[PDB]
C-alpha cells in the first residue's frame, strides 16, 4: 500500500506547482506575451499550438500525466483513500460518457483523462450496447462510483433523473467510506465538500418549486432544511445568519456568481492549511485543489487576453 | 454584452462541459417555425413580422461548472429577448422600402 | 435555426434551447449562408456584423424572397462593443428615408 513513496513522489511535484505571482504577471501581459509566460511552466511543457483547443488540450494533458496517474501508484487501503479525490473528475467523465450512450450522439467531445477508470474502460463501455453491460465494463475498477451507479440504473434510464440520483448517491457513499478511513485533515474537508454541494443544488434548482430536504444530505457543519426553504423562496436572508463557518463571507451577498465563487475560494482555503497534516491523504488533497485551479485561471487569463475582454471581468475571479 | 459575458468565459472549460450544459437545459427551439411569425397587411405592401420568444430556461441545470453552467443557461434569454427588436426592424426596413421607391416613382 | 458567426463565438449558440450552425469559412460566410438559407428549413437565419455580406443581392438571387428575416445584427465578438448603435441607423439612413 501506502502513501511513503508515493507523498514524496508529490513532494517534488509540488515545486513546480504555479504561486500566485505568475497569475499576476499574467494580468498585464497580451496574448502574445502570455503565450511566451505559459511555455516556462509544466503546462507549458505538453503545449502544441498558439490558439484556443490547443491551450485547453496543454492543460488537460499535464492534468492526465501528473495528477490523473495517481491511483495507480498504490494499491488496497492507500488506494481507496486516492481514489475518492480522484472520482469527482471520473464522475465528470461518466456523465457524458453515459450521455453519449444514450442520446446516441458521437464518443467525441466529451472529458477523457485518466482517473480510476482507464480510457479504454471508457471506450469499451461506449461499444457496449446494453446498459447493463455498460455497467458491468465501469465496475471493473473497483469503487463506489460503480455501486452508486448501478443502485439509480435499477430505478431508471431517464438522463436528466440518472444524472441527479447518481450524483446525490455518490456523495453519500463517499462520505461513508471516507468517515471510515480516518484522519482530521480529511473529516474537516469532507464535511466542507458536502456544506458546498448542498448550498450549490439548492442555487442550481432555485425557485423549480421543489422539496428543499432534497438538497441536504449528512456531512453538515451547520446548514439545515429551514435554510434550504427559504432560500429557494428566494431569500438569502439565510447566508447572512451563516457565520462560525468560513461561508462568514458569503453574509450580505445575494449574486449566484460571487456566491458561488465564495465556495470554490473557501474549499481552497481548507486544503491549502492541510500541510499542517502532510501524512496521509492530507498532502496530495491539498496537491489537487491547486493543480485544478490552476489549471482552470491559465484558461481565464488566455480566454481573457485573447477576446480582450474586460480586466476586472477576470482579476477579481483569478484570486481568492 | 451580458449573454457574451459567460459565453465566452465558457470556451476553455466547455468543450467537455459541453455535454452537461445542453442536458440541464430546455432543449433546442423547434427549427420550423420554432419562432412566433404574425402576418399583417399595411399600406407598403403585405409584409409579414415575427417576435423571437420561445422556451430556453434559465437558471435550473443541475450539475456542471459552479458559475458558468446557470450563468450561460440565463443567458440564452439575452439572446431571445435582444432579438425582438431586430425581428421588428429589419421586417419594418422592407415595408418602409416598397413606400419609398414609389413615392419617388 | 441558425446563427453564422466567428468559431468561438458561434459555439455559444448550438447550445439548447438555441440552435446554431455557425462558424466562419469565409469573410462573408458566403460558403456556409448560401447552402442553409437554400433550403429555408430553420426558423430564423441570422448573420452577424463581423462577416455581414457585402452584397445583399446575391442572397435574394438564391433563396428567392422569403417571409422569415435574414441577416439579424448580431455584434458578433464581445470587446466592450457598442458601437452597432450608431452604426446601424446610419446603415438605414444610407439605402432609404433622407439623407444627411
Amino acid at each position: 500500500d501506502d502513501f511513503a513513496y508515493l507523498n514524496a513522489r508529490v513532494r517534488v511535484r509540488r515545486g513546480t506547482l504555479l504561486k500566485e505571482s505568475f497569475f499576476q504577471e499574467a494580468l498585464d501581459l497580451s496574448f502574445a506575451d502570455f503565450l511566451r509566460l505559459l511555455s516556462e511552466t509544466v503546462y507549458g511543457g505538453e503545449l502544441a499550438g498558439q490558439g484556443l483547443p490547443d491551450v485547453d488540450r496543454a492543460v488537460l494533458r499535464t492534468q492526465a500525466k501528473l495528477v490523473g496517474d495517481l491511483p495507480r501508484l498504490v494499491t488496497g487501503e492507500a488506494r481507496e483513500a486516492v481514489r475518492l479525490l480522484l472520482l469527482r473528475n471520473d464522475l465528470h467523465n461518466l456523465q457524458a460518457l453515459l450521455r453519449a450512450k444514450a442520446t446516441g450522439r458521437p464518443f467525441e467531445e466529451v472529458l477523457l483523462l485518466p482517473g480510476t477508470l482507464r480510457e479504454e474502460v471508457w471506450r469499451q463501455a461506449y461499444e457496449a450496447q446494453d446498459p447493463a453491460g455498460m455497467a458491468q465494463v465501469l465496475a471493473v475498477p473497483g469503487h463506489p462510483l460503480a455501486r452508486a451507479l448501478r443502485a439509480v440504473l435499477r430505478e431508471t434510464q431517464d438522463l436528466a433523473r440518472v444524472e441527479a440520483l447518481l450524483a446525490k448517491r455518490f456523495f453519500e457513499d463517499v462520505a461513508k467510506a471516507a468517515k471510515g478511513l480516518d484522519q482530521p485533515a480529511l473529516r474537516d474537508y469532507l464535511a466542507l465538500e458536502v456544506d458546498a454541494e448542498n448550498l450549490r443544488t439548492a442555487f442550481k434548482l432555485q425557485g423549480s418549486g421543489l422539496a428543499p430536504d432534497a438538497f441536504f444530505l449528512k456531512g453538515g457543519r451547520f446548514v439545515d432544511r429551514v435554510r434550504f426553504a427559504r432560500l429557494m423562496e428566494g431569500d438569502y436572508a439565510v447566508l447572512d445568519e451563516l457565520s462560525g463557518t468560513p461561508f462568514s463571507g458569503l453574509s450580505g451577498v445575494r449574486d449566484l456568481k460571487a456566491l458561488e465563487r465564495g465556495l470554490r475560494c473557501v474549499l481552497l482555503k481548507e486544503a491549502k492549511k492541510g500541510v499542517q497534516d502532510p501524512l496521509g491523504v492530507g498532502l496530495v488533497l491539498a496537491y489537487v485543489k491547486e493543480r485544478e485551479w490552476e489549471a482552470v485561471r491559465l484558461r481565464l487569463l488566455a480566454r481573457r487576453a485573447y477576446f480582450g475582454l474586460p480586466r476586472a471581468q477576470v482579476e477579481e475571479e483569478v484570486v481568492c | 454584452q451580458a449573454a457574451k459575458e459567460a459565453y465566452a468565459a465558457l470556451l476553455l472549460a466547455q468543450a467537455f462541459d459541453g455535454p452537461e450544459v445542453v442536458a440541464g437545459a430546455a432543449l433546442g427551439v423547434p427549427p420550423l417555425e420554432g419562432v412566433e411569425a404574425e402576418v399583417e397587411n399595411v399600406w407598403g405592401s403585405k409584409v409579414p413580422r415575427l417576435k423571437a420568444t420561445f422556451p430556453d430556461g434559465a437558471l435550473l441545470s443541475p450539475v456542471g461548472t459552479p458559475a458558468y453552467t446557470l450563468e450561460a443557461s440565463r443567458a440564452f434569454r439575452r439572446y431571445a429577448e435582444a432579438l425582438i427588436r431586430v425581428a421588428n426592424t429589419e421586417t419594418r426596413l422592407k415595408k418602409i422600402g416598397e413606400e419609398i421607391k414609389k413615392t419617388t416613382r | 435555426m441558425a446563427v453564422i458567426a466567428d468559431p468561438e463565438t458561434a459555439q455559444g449558440f448550438r447550445l439548447a434551447g438555441l440552435e446554431g450552425y455557425g462558424a466562419s469559412s469565409a469573410e462573408e460566410a458566403q460558403s456556409l449562408l448560401e447552402t442553409l438559407v437554400e433550403r429555408g428549413g430553420y426558423a430564423l437565419v441570422a448573420v452577424d456584423e463581423a462577416l455581414l455580406p457585402d452584397p445583399e443581392r446575391a442572397v435574394e438571387r438564391l433563396m428567392r424572397g422569403r417571409d422569415l428575416p435574414v441577416l439579424l445584427p448580431i455584434a458578433g465578438l464581445k470587446e466592450a462593443f457598442q458601437g452597432h448603435d450608431v452604426e446601424g441607423y446610419m446603415r438605414e439612413l444610407v439605402r432609404k428615408t433622407i439623407g444627411f
